RNA sequence: GACAAUGGUAGGAGAGCGUUCUAAGGGCGUUGAAGCAUGAUCGUAAGGACAUGUGGAGCGCUUAGAAGUGAGAAUGCCGGUG
RNA sequence: UAACUUGGGAGUCAGAACAUGGGUGAUAAGGUCCGUGUUCGAAAGGGAAACAGCCCAGACCACCAGCUAAGGUCCCAAAAU
RNA sequence: AGGACGACAUUAGACGAAUCAUCUGGAAAGAUGAAUCAAAGAAGGUAAUAAUCCUGUAGUCGAAAAUGUUGUCUCUCUUGAGUGGAUCCUGAGUACGACGGAGCACGUGAAAUUCCGUCGGAAUCUGGGAGGACCAUCUCCUAAGGCUAAAUACUCUCUAGUGACCGAUAGUGAACAGUACCGUGAGGGAAAGGUGAAAAGCACCCCGGAAGGGGAGUGAAAUAGAACCUGAAACCGUGUGCUUACAAGUAGUCAGAGCCCGUUAAUGGGUGAUGGCGUGCCUUUUGUAGAAUGAACCGGCGAGUUACGAUUUGAUGCAAGGUUAAGCAGUAAAUGUGGAGCCGUAGCGAAAGCGAGUCUGAAUAGGGCGUUUAGUAUUUGGUCGUAGACCCGAAACCAGGUGAU
């Protein structure tokens, strides 16, 4: 439990005791799979839509006499069958969302942010000081301390010049202690916490 | 989403075609009639491919029935003879033998008479 | 996990059947609906409970009784979920509930007697079985009807 | 929308602990001349619907 | 490994093939993608490749998700041609 | 080597011929209504010239191996002029 | 009612960082190499696929004039309490009632409560009305005059955007139209997108009256030439390797010479003298080669779906407990908060009620249903209910119109 906290430059400072509650169970993989199988429903506009039998122009009356022609038997032009249209069982508008208890909830935060921490993709730092935005910079910074290409950065609060600083970066995402979602951690490669947002989610989610 | 068929059907209608190279007219180009020929064909190839094993063994009887009225013997006691003799040639063996040497024949209508 | 290798528990998920789709299937031509008939009909079952014509089951029978408007229920406690109090404690409504031994008070508590009690305590609730009063004042204790 | 209950048959049955439904007796309330005096003892004694019938009828009293 | 079983209509149960779209990963393409045409290829089936010609800019693979997801018949509807 | 109990999902409610015990009809019907078996229905293969229901027999797939069933052995056409 | 001075927002706009070289090629944004910007790596163009080529984007700035809001002044109006309480005032053809109807979840009923037509027709604070016939006591209120924002419903439109929505038989009937066309009229109602990067859209010669064509030329390509991307099948032709004029057929299949070829190279390919066996498919039937139904052929399109409830099975979380709904915050997410409510931990009885029991019964008898624990939330699959509920098809019924050319 216990983690090193570093500078921007990759020096070391003191050590962190993050609790084993959160970091440290054993991560369970069925609510993992349910908890990003939610997420990602819950995105989708259920925005299409079709013209059945009612809905289509016209079609009022009947083609032609019921016996007597020869021809089949038919009872507007607008039946599914013709090549005018009205359409038997298609899309309709709806919603994809559905819900889980909240136990299950915080287990699947708990479960992904443990899992960064055993295969050493959980990086702790002081603190974030920038006074302007400037992207080359916190570029610079994300290569010090040697960073995969794909990294979520995590601060105590809405930080504006960091979150606006790795803004134009490909692969990289900024957020907040509660802003924190399962599809956003095991997106990512690494996690970049500073000590105070880690002390945060350390009891939120205790 | 919307799913427009699309190369699926052709192509599967285009392999049954291509299995019915070589019928007459019509039954080599339009899939339908294509389709039912083929099927019967299928149906065909199963029943005779258990008759060919009756057809062949029918026709060494005959062969062997010949060979054997040249040595004044008919197939029926041919076969009872060389059954009390203990030999085991099967009616394949027994007529390209006498097709091909006749000496040899001769020596097992032998054994043949005199287990008898 | 990662996002490119996802595997549901194994047993929870399964495909949903599609009917009158080809013959291997073994759901084809009439979809499982058998030959002709009232229940081959696209929207053609018939009303639930109805016999074709013989007398329903609840038209034979008669009608019995009333329902009471003023009727009263009490939310039960039984003896021996009085056993994670500790001895000398004043078991009163307000703690019942604290205490997640009652959920909802519908016209009030009512103590029965069911398990063993093993604890000394002063209950007060809105009505007692003859049991149960007899119970708490057997190992010291009294009780109170509110 | 929801599914609504049959009255006429909440009307004439009650359920037991387990899942079963008690109900009451026909041929009672009338002709009672034409009957022996144990006929009309135990006539009066409940029973239950069968399990043939529920099968029938289950779903008209689900939220019963 | 020994032994046994394996015809089938209404119908029950199981395991799969392929089509369009999405997510993440990893790829191919003017040194020629999809489509189309031909072949004497591979798999127990639905089906999958490879080579050559035509074509001239997009498309597979792995795991998971979602469906306007598969046609030979309806005196079916529209077009073309006998 | 099954049976029973509880629960999920059905389809079926037009049957036919043959043998045998009977009613009806005329000790008529490839008639009609019941009892008892079998086969077809939903069953290919061999025999009965051809011939759903008669006789022998129940097809997981190869093979140009062998033994038999019903029925057969002058030629058509396998096996005793 | 109407003046002043302001502040925002619309209705045009402006500035806006950073790349070169080689290879293939008709052309580079691709490949290879070396660089740069980022509060900008949204998007679209450009002769192929571009953060750095163009239009843009993040960010920042901007209004002569007219509207729309919104402030601060001006402006314009205006006393407010207490005690006495029953002297005076306090909504009349009204409230009610009978008869005939209607609306209230309620079918005139134990019908209280609320309206319309026709007739009757009160009381005055010790008053009057309601609390589901009616009476008494209690409790709550004060009819027969009027006005009133917000939270709620909808979209022919306008502005800015979004989509596990369609991609030319789809999506609007309509990508080029309520137009061709049909009908006296009301009315019905189509088909029809694609040269190329750039028109560079074929100068000139030849045959021909022309139309068409062959050369030459343009182009990367003209079997990209305007009937112009790709160009399947039915169908129509030309040339050929094997075969056929003594033969009886659901057109194949198994056996098999002869002749001709040479592959995804393997106990290969094409044709077929002659022999054996062999009455299409689908639907509907006890039973169909059936002389029972359907299909000329080829292509496209064309039928168990979704929402909300119920039940059962699998999976997962927690467990004597399990779980939130609307709402609020958040990016049209996750999530956080929200404990009204729901199921369970206890049943029996018509009910009062009693309670590990309870009902029946005079009974401490006997019997029925119970006790001697496991539930709950979400979700996959099966089935059911309410909805057109797997798809197509009547003869008819009703409403509002158009017709005596
Ligand atoms: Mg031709």
């Amino acid at each position: 439990a216990n983690y090193d906290v570093l500078k921007l430059d990759g020096t070391k400072s003191g050590s962190i005791e993050l609790s084993d509650a959160v970091f440290g169970i054993e991560p369970n993989n069925s609510v993992l799979f349910e908890a990003i199988n939610l997420q990602r429903a819950s995105l989708r506009q259920g925005t299409h839509a079709v013209k059945n039998r009612s809905a289509v122009s016209g079609g009022g009356r009947k083609p032609w006499k019921q016996k007597g022609t020869g021809r089949a038997r038919q009872g507007t032009i607008r039946a599914p069958q013709w090549r005018g249209g009205g359409i038997v069982f298609g899309p309709t508008p709806r919603s994809y969302a559905y819900k889980m208890p909240k136990k299950m909830r915080r287990l699947a935060l708990r479960s992904a942010l443990s899992f960064k921490a055993q295969e050493n993709g959980l990086t702790v730092v002081d603190a974030f000081n920038f006074e302007a935005p400037k992207t080359k910079e916190f570029k610079n910074v994300l290569s010090t301390l040697e960073q995969p290409k794909k990294v979520l950065v995590v601060t105590e609060n809405e930080d504006v010049n960091v979150e606006l600083s790795a803004r134009n970066i490909p692969g990289v995402q900024v957020t907040t202690a509660q802003g924190l979602n399962v599809l956003d951690i095991t997106n990512a490669d690494s996690l970049v916490i500073t000590e105070a947002a880690a002390k945060k989610v350390e009891e939120v989610l205790g | 989403p919307r799913v427009k068929g699309g190369t699926v059907t052709r192509a599967r209608r285009k392999k049954t075609i291509k299995l019915a190279k070589g019928y007459f007219g019509s039954k080599h180009t339009l899939y339908k009639v294509a389709k039912q020929q083929v099927m019967k064909s299928g149906q065909y190839a199963f029943r005779d491919r258990r008759q060919r094993k009756r057809d062949f063994r029918k026709l060494w009887i005959t062969r062997i029935n010949a060979a054997a009225r040249q040595h004044e013997m008919s197939y029926s006691r041919l076969m009872n003879g060389l059954k009390k003799a203990g030999i085991d040639i099967n009616r394949k063996m027994l007529s390209e033998i006498a097709i091909s040497d006749e000496k040899a024949f001769a020596q097992l209508v032998t054994k043949a008479k005199d287990a008898l | 996990m990662k996002l490119h290798e996802l595997k549901p528990a194994e047993g929870s998920r399964k495909e949903r059947n599609r009917v009158g789709r080809g013959v291997a299937t073994g759901n084809g031509k009439t979809s499982g609906r058998g030959h002709k008939g009232q229940k081959a009909r696209s929207g053609g079952g018939v009303r639930p409970g109805f016999e074709g014509g013989q007398l329903p089951l609840f038209r034979r029978l008669p009608k019995r009784g009333f329902t009471n408007i003023n009727r009263k229920e009490y939310a039960i406690v039984n003896l021996d979920q009085l056993n994670k109090f500790e001895d000398g404690t004043e078991v009163t409504p307000a703690l019942l509930v604290e205490s997640g031994v009652v959920k909802n008070e519908k016209s009030g508590i009512k103590i029965l007697g069911n398990g063993s009690l093993d604890k000394k305590l002063t209950v007060k609730a809105h009505k007692f079985s003859a049991s149960a009063a007899e119970a708490i004042d057997a190992k010291g204790g009294a009780h109170e009807v509110i | 929308p929801k599914m609504k209950t049959h009255r006429g048959a909440a009307k004439r049955v009650k359920r037991t602990a387990s899942g079963q439904l008690k109900r009451s007796r026909a041929f009672t309330s009338h002709l009672f001349a034409n009957k022996s005096t144990k006929q009309k003892r135990q006539l009066r004694k409940a029973r239950l619907v069968s399990k043939s019938d529920m099968k029938r009828v289950k779903q008209l009293l689900a939220y019963k």
